[PDB]
């Protein structure tokens, strides 16, 4: 194995206890202590005690302030959706069930609340993607000279829902299927089990390429032309300190954007990827929550660089804390 | 109040020139556009020039266009009045008057205006007064009163003042206005209406002094 | 070129009238029309400016009214020290010079009152200097509607004749007139009747007063 | 941020350009918001000039119903120019706008120019501000000619191109009259660029266009206008106030010649009012201020401005706080809205 196998659970942990089995119906107490589960509670504590405020007022702030609604910020308010459902429908479940130590809604449960964490997290992922090329599209031009409109914005923001689903569908129809990750109180998707009956290897290889490699390579494209054209832009104008200023904030943006798509997505790629390539590569539980670590603090981070980093928001957000 | 002193008059020669000083105060030169205006005596008032607030534009009316010359210094806040060829005409006291803005600027009028300073352009030397009586008529008795009178007459210049018995007698007694004579000197009449009855009993002296050269004739005046 | 012309030329009028003047210009000018008094020993005073709007410092009896090419001013009631010269003015240019009326007299109102005639031989120092002057004196007439006249010989006597006219008195109020004939001594002593001819609206037809020559 | 990144790439067509529809127009920053809807630039995908773009929004006109007041401002700029009137050049839609795209000045307007020279430097130096007035006069003279009432002027329409030469720019509510009326009631433009004859219900002729020269020049050299302080503005009822009652005081920035010029527009009544005189507006153009510089010269653009706006630096603001107004909520486009959209639409 490379853990404990089942064919409606992955414990990552190795069966030495002899009652590793489903953690439908076990407690998780044989692999982890009362402390770690306090500690995983307080964690999903605090991505929901952060991340409904900012994705509220994401929402809250456009719909008073006139000049925000424009078809650019629309993606932006689907960002800030798409991680509400991270937050409502798996965040609080895994808060809910880690103090009993163990998922307590069952198979259909963790097919559920897999289903809404993938799916949030997907039109995250797709929304990062959507927004660079929105940006590629504003600056370098995808045909000469071109206006940003509604309909692009709109067509933008059904793409990251189609491709979302795209994901989250294929395991509830048994092409992989969702089981606990981590300290088994959260559902993730099978990659970590070489199990036949889900046919999970081709699984792996469609969503390491479809769902992060293709995204990761979009994303260096438009950055890597917009830094570009910024560098270019301020070498044939000297002149003018701003110009040399917005060089150095856009190269430090650009290394910023990656970095924070790469932080959300490379552990489950990596982790993926060398259970893959090695057989018997046996992770922990504990182990297993760190990339669920990584990818659920985006809720967080996301709207931070998306959103407050912007001129017009930012402006709105002040106008608003000083009353408004 | 803004105020304006004339200074710089005096006698002068006819086809001469004569420099007329205005000195301004209440208000800053520079900000004010300033004018001449002449009046002849007894009679109306003629504009002579004019010239710009901040200086540089001047007009002139067309009699005296050229041969005058409105100037000004905004550095001793003084108007000027530069009047080269003079004639019998320009015989005159001279007023400066000011003006504000140009070319509509709460649409203005000739507001301050100078006390005047006397210019006079004539050609003879100060001339004391021949004093002759003017003898009552016999046939004037015929209401009971007589006038009789003395003319002082071949002066230059003005003023003479001319009463009858050292200003005793002053009510009856009409002294007329100066006129200009056709020899270049002022001559007056000064009457005084008596009893007829009185010639005789009361000797009537007219007193005729000319200040402009200190001369002073007393001529008894026959009953 | 700018005229200016006035009506009534003179008027009659006493303390406490309503005096009602107009003023008006040959073009248009446009509103621009100020209102000065002028009367002896002063220099012109500003009453009205711009176009109808009293001046700062002028009394409200004072007032304008109209536009276009007819202006007013208006005297509500008179004071003594109203009996004066009064000027409307236009104040432009194109180069054309700053243009003033020819001044509208209001003169006291009073009744007719005939000249006591006077004619004044030339005494014998007189004549000693070449010129023979023969003096007349209209007395305390009221009003100016006279013409003295000098007759030496029958010969009427024009050219060399030289009238004087005072203002109103402050003894009787009324106008007094010289008027001195200057002769030569020679044309004097080719002559034997001087005779001053005094036409007036109080006499019934003109008084002559004559002297032969000397007392 | 992001607007310095759409700043930037303003810089880097400025660069393309000195050396119709959403397929058709580069767009970059807003440089304020109007009466109806935000202005931005905008450049051409076949020609890489420079445009500005005047967006009067859908939504914000339909909210206000701006209808009328968007076609009288259409079809008079169309129709008038000079060499103080720039050209339109485009008047289409897209789906969300109606757009008057108009010809180059580059140069930025002279509100911004004022407070960017410096701020502690109010407005320009005497000599560089005499200039642009002469300018500004010939072409409010153009407008009197073919008898035109702009009921309008102000800072913001008259921009530099980067000569350094102004022109007046943007015909907005305005009457063209024909000869052989003059006078004509109603309550038109943008208060604080009225006169007192509009505010009051009452006619008007070629006097009020005067008005709004003097409320321009004043505001051009000493940084705030006579009836309202250094980069402000108030309400509509309050300025109405000002432009009948307040009389208007000098600092000593002026000029005496400017001085006079100002007092002389700035005049409440019309009578009174330099302008139109009953016979000519030529005698506005017989004052002192304009013995510098020589009508002949002036009218035919030979004379050379004594500023030259730099082309290595970009004039107007970036978005980071301009005005808004209501986008809609439940409001929906009534048929004679659409209409009217295809309508202004050339
Ligand atoms: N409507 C116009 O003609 C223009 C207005 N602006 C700017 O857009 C801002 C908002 O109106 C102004 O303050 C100027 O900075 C312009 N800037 C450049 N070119 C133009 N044609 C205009
Ligand atoms: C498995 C896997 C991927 C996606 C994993 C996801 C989407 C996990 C979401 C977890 C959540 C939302 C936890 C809370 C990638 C990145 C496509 C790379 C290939 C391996």
């Amino acid at each position: 194995m490379n853990g404990t196998e089942g064919p409606n659970f992955y414990v990552p942990f190795s069966n030495k206890t002899g009652v590793v089995r489903s953690p439908f119906e076990a407690p998780q107490y044989y692999l982890a202590e009362p402390w770690q589960f306090s500690m995983l509670a307080a964690y999903m504590f605090l991505l929901i005690m952060l991340g409904f405020p900012i994705n509220f007022l994401t929402l809250y702030v456009t719909v008073q302030h006139k000049k925000l609604r424009t078809p650019l910020n629309y993606i932006l308010l689907n960002l800030a959706v798409a991680d509400l459902f991270m937050v409502f429908g798996g965040f609080t479940t895994t808060l809910y069930t880690s103090l009993h130590g163990y998922f307590v809604f069952g198979p259909t449960g963790c097919n559920l609340e897999g289903f809404f964490a993938t799916l949030g997290g997907e039109i995250a992922l797709w929304s990062l993607v959507v927004l660079a090329i929105e940006r590629y599209v504003v600056v370098c031009k995808p045909m000469s000279n071109f206006r940003f409109g509604e309909n692009h914005a709109i067509m933008g923001v059904a793409f990251t829902w189609v491709m979302a689903l795209a994901c989250a569908a294929p395991p509830l129809v048994g092409w992989s299927r969702y089981i606990p990750e981590g300290m088994q109180c959260s559902c993730g998707i099978d990659y970590y089990t070489p199990h036949e009956e889900t046919n999970n290897e081709s699984f792996v290889i469609y969503m390491f390429v479809v769902h992060f490699i293709i995204p990761l390579i979009v994303i260096f494209f438009c950055y890597g032309q917009l830094v570009f054209t910024v560098k270019e832009a301020a070498a044939q104008q000297q002149e003018s300190a701003t110009t040399q200023k917005a060089e150095k904030e856009v190269t430090r943006m650009v290394i910023i954007m990656v970095i924070a798509f790469l932080i959300c997505w490379l552990p489950y790629a990596g982790v993926a990827f060398y259970i893959f390539t090695h057989q018997g590569s046996d992770f922990g539980p504990i182990f297993m929550t760190i990339p669920a670590f990584f990818a659920k603090t985006s809720a967080v981070y996301n709207p931070v660089i998306y959103i407050m980093m912007n001129k017009q928001f930012r402006n709105c957000m002040v106008t608003t804390l000083c009353c408004g | 109040e803004v105020q304006l002193v004339e200074s710089g008059g005096g006698l002068v020669q006819p086809g001469g020139s004569l420099r007329l000083s205005c000195a301004a105060s209440g208000f800053n030169l520079y900000s004010s556009s300033i004018h001449w205006v002449r009046q002849a005596p007894g009679k109306g008032l003629e504009w002579v020039a004019s010239i710009y607030s901040y200086y540089g534009s001047t007009s002139y009316a067309d009699s005296v266009k050229g041969r005058f010359t409105i100037s000004a210094d905004t550095s001793k806040n003084t108007a000027y009045l530069q009047m080269n060829s003079l004639r019998a005409e320009d015989t005159a006291v001279y007023y400066c008057a000011r003006y504000e803005g140009w070319w509509w600027a709460n649409t203005y009028a000739l507001d301050y205006w100078g006390q005047g300073t006397l210019v006079t352009v004539s050609s003879a030397s100060t001339k004391g007064p021949s004093v002759f009586p003017l003898a009552p008529s016999s046939k004037s008795t015929s209401g009971g009163t007589a006038a009789l009178g003395c003319l002082v007459k071949d002066y230059f210049p003005e003023p003479v003042t001319v009463s009858w018995n050292s200003g005793a007698l002053t009510s009856g007694v009409h002294t007329f206005p100066a006129v200009l004579q056709s020899s270049g000197l002022y001559s007056l009449s000064s009457v005084v209406t008596v009893p007829s009855s009185s010639l005789g009993t009361q000797t009537y002296i007219c007193n005729v002094n000319h200040k402009p050269s200190n001369t002073k004739v007393d001529k008894k005046v026959e009953p | 070129d700018i005229q200016m012309t006035q009506s009534p030329s003179s008027l009659s009028a006493s303390v406490g009238d309503r005096v009602t003047i107009t003023c008006r210009a040959s073009q248009s000018v446009s509103s621009a029309v100020a209102w000065y008094q002028q009367k002896p020993g002063k220099a012109p005073k500003l009453l009205i400016y711009s176009a109808s709007s009293l001046y700062s410092g002028v009394p409200s009896r004072f007032s304008g009214s109209r536009s276009g090419t007819d202006f007013t001013l208006t005297i509500s009631s008179l004071q003594p020290e109203d009996f004066a010269t009064y000027y409307c003015q236009q104040y432009y240019e194109w180069l054309s010079l700053f243009t003033f009326g020819q001044g509208t007299k209001v003169e006291i109102k009073r009744t007719v009152a005939a000249p006591s005639v006077f004619i004044f031989p030339p005494s014998d120092s007189q004549l000693k200097s070449g010129t023979a002057s023969v003096v007349c004196l209209l007395n305390n007439f009221y009003p100016r509607e006279a013409k003295v006249q000098w007759k030496v010989d029958n010969a009427l006597q024009s050219g060399n004749s030289q009238e004087s006219v005072t203002e109103q008195d402050s003894k009787d109020s009324t106008y007094s007139l010289s008027s001195t004939l200057t002769l030569s001594k020679a044309d004097y002593e080719k002559h034997k009747v001087y005779a001053c001819e005094v036409t007036h609206q109080g006499l019934s037809s003109p008084v002559t007063k004559s002297f032969n020559r000397g007392e | 941020l992001e607007t310095v990144v759409a700043n930037s790439a303003f810089i880097a067509a400025r660069g393309s350009f000195d050396a119709m529809g959403e397929d058709w127009f580069l767009d970059f920053r807003v440089l304020g918001r109007g009466g109806f809807g935000e202005v931005f630039a905008c450049q051409m995908k076949a020609t890489g000039k420079l445009y500005a773009c005047k967006k009067l929004n859908k939504k914000r006109l339909k909210k206000r119903k701006g209808y009328q007041g968007a076609m009288v401002e259409k079809k008079i700029l169309a129709k008038v120019h000079s060499r103080f009137i720039v050209s339109l050049a485009y008047a289409f839609e897209t789906k969300t706008d109606l757009c008057l795209v108009m010809t180059i000045m580059n140069g930025g307007d002279i509100r911004y120019h004022i407070y960017n020279v410096d701020e502690d430097n109010p407005g320009f130096q005497e000599p560089r501000a005499i200039f642009y007035t002469a300018q500004i006069v010939s072409g409010l003279e153009h407008l009197h000619q073919r008898n035109i009432i702009y009921r309008d002027l102000k800072p913001e329409n008259v921009l530099l191109d980067d000569d350094g030469n102004v022109r007046i720019s943007d015909l907005g509510l305005a009457v063209e009259l024909k000869a052989g009326q003059t006078k004509t009631k109603g309550y038109a433009g943008t208060p604080g660029f009225m006169a007192p004859e509009l505010l009051l219900g009452e006619e008007y002729d070629f006097s009020v266009d005067y008005f709004a020269l003097g409320v321009t020049l004043y505001e051009m050299i000493a940084a705030r206008g006579p009836f309202r302080a250094r980069g402000e503005k108030v309400e509509n009822k309050e300025l109405k106030q000002r432009v009948l009652e307040q009389a208007v005081t000098y600092p000593d920035k002026f000029s005496p010649a400017s001085k006079d010029f100002c007092e002389a527009l700035l005049q409440k009544d019309p009578e009174k009012r330099l302008g139109f005189r009953d016979g000519s507006c030529d005698g506005l153009r017989t004052h002192p201020l304009f013995r510098d510089i020589s009508w002949r010269q002036l009218e035919a653009g030979m004379l050379t401005p004594p500023f030259v706006p730099d082309s290595r630096t970009v004039y107007a603001k970036n978005i980071q706080d301009v005005g808004a107004f209501e986008e809609v909520k439940g409001v929906a486009f009534e048929k004679a809205d659409t209409e009217f959209f295809q309508e202004f639409a050339s």
